[PDB]
RNA sequence: AGGGCAUGCAAUACCAAUCAGAUAACAACUGAA
RNA sequence: UCCUAUUUCCUAGUACCAUUAGUGAACUCAUUUGGUCUGAUCCUAAGUACGCAGUGAGCUAAAUAGAUACAAGGAACUUGACAAGCAUUAC
RNA sequence: AGGAGAGCGUCUGUUGUACAUCAACACUAGAUACCGCUAAUACCACUGUAGAGGUAUAGUAUAUAAUCCCUGCCCGGUGCAGUAACAUGUAAACGGCGGCUGUUGACGGUCCAAAGGUAGGAAAAUCCUUGUCGGGUAAUUAUCGUCGUGCGUGAAAGUUGGUCCGACUCUUCACAUGUCGUUUAU
RNA sequence: UUUUUUUUUUUUUUUUUUUUUUUUUUUUU
RNA sequence: UUUUUUUUUUUUUUUUUUUUUUUUUUUUUUUUUUUUU
RNA sequence: UUUUUUUUUUUUUU
């Protein structure tokens, strides 16, 4: 959306967003130190957030916490006959998610490419135009240091497999963040090295205890989470160094990361996304998918597989449309030197 | 000509190509007035 | 065929009466109902709405003119000026929030 | 892309609604037009600053400033009074052109300040020979608007106009005539000469557009002779198409007054001409919105307390009545004011006298109530009721309206000031009674 | 095969043809060709004072 | 088709027409209607007549005719005439239907959890075919071949 | 400069002509219409009109959080004028003083006296919260809904609301020369009150002049508020001047009287 | 995003049982007009993320080529660019 | 050639790096004629 | 003096260009009577209190394309139940 | 376009075809392979764009076809993966899987091989244009049931199939009927 | 009632066309 | 739930922008600074 | 899809 000069950057000369209030920078420095000490005083928890602890907290949250027993009879629009069969799943006052519209000032229109490059030719096959979508302004950088923020509601992201959260700071500014499995409307978060080891809290890798479940880990200092963002994904702390932190990713891969980078504590929301079963091809049609035609039912010129008839068999290895093997054939530059990768 | 195709072409009068021939009603050998 | 025949005679009779210039009298009896849709009732609401809209627009123009004139009336209009000079209230150059004083620009 | 069935329905209905709404807006819009005209052949080329030092200003500067203020509708007392003060100082170095501009500005602004008019009049009187059409027109036009009669000067203005007829503009000539007729300063001979010149002017250098401006009921019946009356009446019929309600009203009024006052001249008209006017009356003529005045309301309250039924406002064919009794429709009251009389005097205006006589002729029991007499009563209701009762038992006013006693600026000012506080105290007392004040909170 | 004057004028008009990599030497009825047409002939026995010959080179 | 995506009610809708939330009171409100003091502002009736039809409930005794200014409809108006309130092609018996293109009546009834429809040609006579279909449905219900 | 440029009146698009289908779009465009703005938005929009309320809402905590919930709600916003003319001078001054005290406390924060201040703020906040919350009513109640509920649409109950006439000889003598010479509906109790709210309807003064300028078909028989409309809705003996302020959270109605609970009412 | 000062509050869902708290806001930008304007302008500068790219300037730069193994399309003859084929396509040169 | 001579052919080239248009702030930014 | 405040406001003669207001696919195409008929809407209609539209003459041959009515038998016809038939008959 | 038996079988949806007149494609589902960000892959002006302003519950590629059902053996073999710096692991990736002879014959001899058709179905979208017996008819080789030899197929190559389902072949029942022997009238 | 003009939206120039002729000392009357 | 519109302009709010600005058309009304409330 | 004195410019919204 934005210009290349406005979006492209290699080197970063800052890792925080400063919003001073005093007339002079000398006073602002003292104010920042006071805020940091205030957050340090409040911080109390330092134990690692393990899977077992996560489980135990989830059991408490989803066993007894939710009890209101409300009078839903009065919570409805009186005198509205409604549709002739069409009814919502649940009322807005009992739904998990917010029954509304995304913020106008935190969203924009989505440019649909249809899987086409500048040349105008089809690049990405099987790409349809489904339901209209809006790009969300997700705040990946926690620039707001030494400040608390409470959660107002949880939103749905069509573009992501996880849920979002509407964060509001004390000053009254609204921002979007990646929600968690634990976080519920009303919970408070803070981004600071002196903060406690709690869900939602963002702390450096180095400060984060060992054997701690984390997510939204950034590659470079102050760049944003790229290695793990999807729902149900998380990383683990293995080892620690004076300048490096060893992390186990979701793909069972061991890699070292800088000690200076930031990371979030917890698990991405919507853990049960891989349990839905589509009852008909209409779901795929609405999602923006297209039918896939196998190469077997193609002409020899169209596809190598064409013409040649045969079942599983063992003589002639299969060939893709591109003339390249697709079974156990590694696709990686052997010359590319391994970096911070420990175990691949 | 389509819009996309037309957006990447110059005018013929922008070049000297129009003063490199002698085609006329008389024939293929045209002499300019006052030559 | 029979209905299209009877209609003609009826019409003829009626026309004869009209030509004659006799008082307008019809068959005041139980008529059938060949229609199904409530076209008249559905149509009245559109005119009602339209009328409402018109009224609203009239009101808006009236208000606009009145408002524009009121301010121009004598004794109200004044060359208002700031009490404290804006220069004093202007922020200083060393203010941390002043543009070009943080590594973001 | 694709939309949800649910959303689709709502969007289509919304869209439809939009169309309906748009269809429903341009109903009353009949007289509108995308195209419009703006007058631009009057602004000065030179640039000035209204907010500048008046001392550094000159005649030219001040003249410009005055008109620019007027055009921009920058109504500021503090600003205008400085202009007046500097003008008084620079009164002896004003060109005829500048004076005219000044006058026009003042008049357009409706800046009621006699102190300046009275001081600038004598210098105009001396510079009359060097005056021009525009200046001459603006002087009178301003004077008329501000309602400051000057029979000594206005007459001179007219005479200079007649002298410079060969150089004057039809429009300015017409406006001068109109002004003169409204102010009532033209002897018979002057009137006659004006009429004679006006007829030739209208018949030689006037069009449909320019002719309409010559129509005035007050002028027609007090300035215009029979020969011009007949020609005016006849040409109006022909030029009616290119007219406005404002001219229509005037025309109708003219007709009515002529019929009522001059039967002979009326009969002298042709059948065709007569028919026009006959049919005219039958048509609905638009009118501006009207409402009772504070004085009107006070009088009405006193009257109602006295125990008499009446109306607030209503039209009667071609004339408005302040008060109309229901038990005896014949009866009618009229509430006057400062504007009803000339500045610093209690003399009635020509239009007020003409409307009084027309109704008196037609048989309307007409009564008049002044404001300077009324103000004296204060905020007492019994005194006003008795005042009204004493008037009721007395006979009505004569056909011919007369003027009141002498007055002065001092007195005028005093009266105004006095009334200022009465109108506020009565409003406060009225407004306070509406408040129940019953609820009491524990807290 | 539809009739579209908009399309026709936007793709096949005087200003659209000039952008075409075609043989402009061919004569065109409704086009701006680039073929020279030899002008007015020599003079016989008429008045010498009324023989026109130039304009854009002589305009003043 | 009787699809969910349809209003539950079949009554004429008269939604509220709210005014803008920033306009002042109308001009007609400044009228003194007292027997002693009478005051009729400009366009008082014009404004009030329109204003009265805002609520949507107070449509008046004659609603279909208090807003149709067009003479087209007035020209056709009649007084003291009896009219029916039922379309000719609407049988009171449940399950009866008529088809315009086929020009025939149909009877819908359920038997043994299976839908079955029968043909009734109306070429011989509209009333005869309608009565035959009604009699067939009544015979079905009497003999007890319709599920319940 | 395209295929077609006609707009407005001359809409190239084709729309349905059937009255049956047209009758369904009006319902969706009026009743099932969606709103983005919240209740607070609506309230704020009229801050000028209700400054007292606007300030109390933002001053006393708790009310702001309560009035932002997803559940349907109904709110009443009394006018400054109503408050002023109803409330006694002493009560009005005392209320304003406490509102200003809370605002000053918040301004001091952002910028045995210490012990007494805590008790004073604790008591004043509860009093104002109680006062404020009294107006709030669960559920969405529309003007039409209330009107109909009140028996406005029942022919058996519309006898006193349909036939209205006045002396025409006194108001239009020229056009008449021959003459010369409801029930109570109970609403759910408020959030901070147990007592129900009675609502009724009344006939306006204007309604008694329709026949003079409209076609009527009546059968054979055998102070006054200046607000417009044929019918006036009285919610607990407070007149409604404006209503139908639909929002994402519910509806807002402006009443001409401040509702005060018995707990605050004097002896 | 900074909402309007006349109504900083926004819609939210019901808080769970053990949430409580709900502290008030700290509106320190309503004391002066210039302070509010400067605060809004400063907030307007915030970014989302920083994207890397190939740069020869850097000591650890690199670029991409073709996929391993080469190959190509099935029965397709690709004609390379020239001055007489696909000339002047997206830009002049 | 005494006098007159609408309009259109997209024109700062009787000069001046290249690349859209009434001929483009650096850089991004590339070239067989 | 008990109105939610008793806050003056009809309408300036008006640049250039488009238009046949009704029925009818009026568009590509062409074996083109423009307009009747062939299908849903637009009018609370005993088909709208007389609306639109309708093109040489003669004659029992047979065959062919269709409509209505057929004794008894009722698939014996055909590769095949193709086709045809039933769905209206005391009122 | 009806009642009943039985063979085959995910349609709705797209389209006139890989032989003997009787098809395909797509899909709800499962499973395999590649890829840690300037990702893989594609276009093939190369510091570009799509992928994607996405981040291992993500992207892309190949093959199969129901929500379930128990789902056989084989790495001698091309290729890929790995490295004694050419063991070993991948058959839901990549062709497939048998001779003499003796007692209806559990059993015994001998040759060869990585392994030596599993179960089920079975006169078949396959052998043969009349396999034995039973049901229908005055006649049934057409067709259903069954036997399992006559030739033979063959398991995430998709086999078998309870219930439900049908614009899919065929048997058979019922009403009317100029299809008819065999042709008439308007 | 449209077209024209701002926005969508584009020198993605509809030859002989335009609020477009050298761009305010305009003689204000 | 397959997660949907906002810029020109209108209204409101906040102001130290400007003849690139509303007839030298017209009506009504008790009325307005500083040394008359 | 902007409606009546012309421009520049800021927030919210049925």
């Amino acid at each position: 959306m934005l210009w290349l000069a406005a979006t492209h950057r290699n080197r970063v000369a800052f890792q925080l967003f400063a919003t001073p209030r005093e007339p002079t920078a000398s006073k602002a420095a003292a104010a920042a130190r006071a805020a940091a000490e205030a957050v340090a005083r409040s911080s109390t928890v330092s134990a690692p957030f393990t899977v077992q602890k996560q489980q135990r907290l989830l059991a408490l949250l989803a066993a007894s916490s939710s009890v209101a027993d409300p009078s839903a009879d009065l919570f409805r629009v009186h005198g509205l006959p409604g549709f002739s069969g069409f009814r919502p799943s649940s009322p807005p006052h009992l739904s998990k998610l917010f029954r509304g519209r995304v913020s106008r000032h935190l969203s924009c229109r989505r440019v649909n490419h249809l899987g086409r490059n500048n040349s105008g030719r089809i690049t990405v096959r099987f790409r349809g135009a489904g339901h209209f979508r809006r790009l969300r302004f997700v705040d990946y950088k926690r620039g707001r240091k030494d400040i608390f923020g409470t959660v107002l509601r949880l939103e749905y992201d069509p573009n992501r497999s996880a849920h979002l959260a509407l964060l509001q700071y004390d000053d009254g500014v609204l921002s979007y963040i990646l929600a968690t499995e634990v976080t519920r409307p009303g919970d408070r978060v803070v981004a600071s090295k002196h903060a406690s080891i709690a869900p939602g809290n963002c702390l450096p890798l180095g400060n984060i205890p060992v054997s701690t479940i984390v997510h939204n880990v950034e590659l470079r200092p102050g760049a944003g989470g790229q290695i793990v963002r999807a729902g149900g994904c998380y990383a683990t702390v293995v080892a620690k160094d004076r300048h490096f932190v060893t992390l186990k990713l979701s793909s069972t891969e061991v890699r070292r990361f800088p000690a200076d980078c930031w990371a979030t504590v917890g698990q991405v929301s919507n853990a049960a996304h891989a349990e839905r079963i589509r009852g008909k091809a209409g779901v795929s049609y609405w999602m923006g998918e297209r039918p896939r035609t196998r190469g077997k039912a193609m002409n020899p010129v169209d596809h190598p597989h064409g013409g040649g008839t045969g079942k599983k068999g063992l003589k002639r290895p299969p060939v893709s449309k591109w003339g390249i093997l697709c079974k156990g054939y590694k696709t990686r530059a052997k010359k590319k030197p391994l970096g911070l990768i420990v175990r691949r | 000509i389509r819009p996309r195709k037309k957006g990447m072409r110059l005018d013929r009068r922008r070049s000297k190509k129009q003063y490199k021939h002698g085609r006329h009603v008389g024939g293929w050998n045209y002499r300019w007035l006052g030559s | 065929k029979i209905r299209q025949r009877i209609v003609r005679i009826r019409k003829r009779y009626m026309g004869q009466r009209i030509e004659a210039g006799l008082p307008p009298y019809v068959w005041g009896g139980p008529y059938p109902q060949y229609g199904r849709k409530r076209s008249l009732f559905i149509r009245g609401e559109m005119y009602r709405r339209m009328l409402i809209y018109s009224f609203d627009e009239r009101r808006r123009r009236a208000e606009k003119l009145r408002k524009r004139r009121q301010a121009v009336k004598w004794g109200v209009f004044k060359l208002r000026q700031p009490s404290v000079p804006p220069a004093l209230t202007a922020l200083p150059t060393y203010h941390p929030l002043y543009p070009g004083n943080l590594p973001k620009r | 892309g694709i939309l949800r069935p649910r959303e689709r329905l709502l969007l289509n209905a919304l869209k439809k609604e939009a169309d309906i709404r748009y269809r429903g807006r341009r109903m009353h819009k009949r007289f509108r037009s995308w195209a419009q005209q703006r007058v631009r052949h009057y602004w000065l080329p030179q640039k000035v600053c209204v907010t500048s030092d008046p001392q550094l200003m000159d005649g030219s500067y001040i003249a410009a400033c005055v008109q620019k203020a007027a055009t921009l509708r920058k109504h500021d007392l503090q600003l205008w009074h400085g202009f007046s003060k500097r003008i008084l100082e620079l009164a002896d170095s004003l060109t005829p052109q500048q004076m005219g501009y000044i006058f026009y500005g003042y008049g357009k602004s409706l800046f009621r300040h006699e102190e300046l008019y009275r001081g600038l009049l004598p210098f105009v009187a001396e510079a009359l020979p060097e005056f021009h059409s525009h200046a001459l027109m603006t002087v009178a036009w301003a004077l008329e608007r501000v309602r400051v009669n000057d029979r000594a000067v206005v007459a001179q203005i007219a005479e200079e106009a007649l002298a410079k007829k060969d150089l004057m503009r039809p429009a300015d000539f017409i406006k001068i005539v109109n002004c003169v007729a409204r102010m009532g300063a033209a002897p018979p001979s002057l009137a006659a000469a004006l009429s004679a010149e006006l007829m030739r002017v209208l018949d030689e250098k006037c069009n449909a557009l320019l002719f309409r401006g010559a129509v005035d009921h007050v002028a027609v019946a007090t300035l215009y002779s029979d020969p011009l009356r007949l020609y005016l009446l006849e040409r109006f019929t022909k030029t009616a198409i290119c007219c406005r309600p404002m001219h229509y009203q005037k025309a109708f009024q003219s007709a009515v007054a002529i019929r009522v006052l001059h039967p002979p001249v009326w009969q002298q008209l042709s059948k065709a001409v007569r028919n026009f006017y006959i049919r005219l009356s039958l048509r609905r003529i638009p009118q501006r919105a009207r409402r009772p005045s504070p004085l009107h309301w006070d009088v009405s309250n006193a009257l109602a307390k006295l125990g008499v039924f009446h109306r607030n406002t209503f039209q009667w064919g071609c004339f408005w009545i302040d008060i109309g009794e229901i038990d005896d429709r014949r009866q009618c009251w009229f509430v006057d004011g400062p504007s009803d009389f000339y500045s610093s005097t209690n003399e009635y205006t020509e239009a007020n006298k003409l409307q009084h006589r027309i109704l008196s002729e037609l048989g309307w029991n007409i009564r008049r109530v002044r404001w300077n007499d009324w103000v004296q009563l204060g905020t007492d209701m019994d005194a006003k009721v008795e005042y009204l009762r004493k008037l009721r038992e007395r006979p009505p006013w004569p056909a011919i309206l007369t003027d009141g006693p002498s007055s002065s600026r001092q007195e005028m000012v005093a009266n105004l000031r006095s009334a200022r506080d009465v109108q506020r105290a009565l409003k406060e007392r009225r407004e306070k009674n509406r408040q129940p004040h019953s609820l009491v909170m524990n807290l | 095969n539809e009739s579209s004057p908009l399309h026709m004028g936007a793709g096949s008009a005087n200003w659209t043809a000039v952008a075409r990599l075609e043989d402009f030497t061919l004569r065109g009825l409704s086009h701006p060709p680039w073929i020279h047409v030899s002008s007015r002939p020599f003079y016989g026995a008429g008045g010498g004072a009324v023989l026109a010959a130039c304009m854009s080179s002589a305009v003043w | 088709s009787a699809n969910p995506y349809k209003p539950k009610s079949r009554e004429v809708f008269h939604p509220y027409v709210p005014a803008p939330e920033h306009l002042p009171p109308p001009a007609y409100t400044t009228a003194v209607l007292k027997p002693m003091q009478q005051f009729i502002p400009k366009d008082f009736y014009r404004d009030m007549r329109v204003d009265s039809l805002r609520d949507g409930v107070s449509l008046g005794s004659d609603f279909p005719w208090n807003v149709t200014h067009k003479y087209r409809f007035w020209r056709r108006r009649k007084y003291n005439i009896q009219l029916d309130d039922r379309f000719i092609r609407l049988s009171p018996v449940t399950g009866v239907d008529y088809y315009p293109r086929l020009n025939v009546f149909a009877v819908q009834w359920r038997e043994d959890g299976q839908h079955r429809i029968r043909w009734f040609r109306a070429a011989y006579g509209l009333t005869r075919a309608m009565r035959a279909a009604e009699n067939f449905r009544k015979t079905l219900e009497a003999t007890g071949r319709v599920d319940n | 400069r395209w295929w077609t440029r006609a707009s407005g009146m001359r809409n190239p698009v084709k729309w349905t002509r059937d009255w049956e289908v047209l009758n369904r779009k009006v319902y969706f465009a009026f009743d099932e219409r969606e709103i983005r703005r919240s209740m607070l938005d609506a309230v704020n929009a009229h801050r000028k009109t209700a400054s007292l309320f606007h300030r109390m809402i933002n001053a006393v905590p708790g009310v702001a959080h309560a009035m932002s919930l997803p559940g349907p709600h109904t709110f009443f916003l009394p006018s400054d004028k109503a408050c002023r003319d109803h409330l006694s001078p002493d009560s009005l001054h005392a209320l304003t003083e406490r509102v200003a005290f809370l605002e000053e406390q918040q301004r001091q924060r952002v910028g045995g006296t210490a012990a007494a201040i805590a008790d004073r703020v604790a008591k004043t906040t509860e009093q104002l919260r109680t006062f404020v919350l009294a107006h709030l009513i669960p559920g969405e109640w529309r003007m039409k809904t209330l009107l109909l509920a009140c028996g406005a649409g029942d022919p058996r109950r519309n006898g006193s609301l349909r036939y209205q006439d006045t002396d025409r000889e006194l108001f239009a003598p020229v056009m008449y020369a021959s003459r010369l010479g409801s029930s109570v509906f109970l609403l759910p109790p408020p959030q901070s009150t147990d007592e129900p709210l009675p609502v009724w309807v009344q006939a306006s003064r204007y309604a008694a002049f329709l026949p003079i300028t409209t076609s009527t078909n009546f059968p054979r028989f055998e102070r006054r508020s200046t607000v417009g409309g044929a019918l006036h809705l009285w919610v607990g003996g407070a007149l409604v001047t404006k209503g139908d302020l639909r929002a994402h959270n519910g509806v807002v109605h402006m009443i001409d009287k401040p509702l005060i609970p018995v707990q605050l009412l004097a002896s | 995003y900074l909402p309007s000062g006349h109504q900083p509050h926004a819609e939210r869902q019901v808080f769970h049982e053990g949430a409580g708290e709900s502290p008030p806001l700290n509106l320190w930008w309503r004391e002066n007009r210039e302070l509010e304007e400067a605060f809004r302008r400063r907030l307007g500068e915030a970014k989302c993320f920083e994207r890397a790219f190939a740069d020869s300037s850097e000591p650890l730069g690199y670029t991409k080529g073709r996929c391993r193994g080469g190959g190509g399309k099935s029965g397709r003859s690709v004609r390379r660019r020239s001055k007489t084929h696909k000339y002047r396509e997206n830009r002049a040169f």
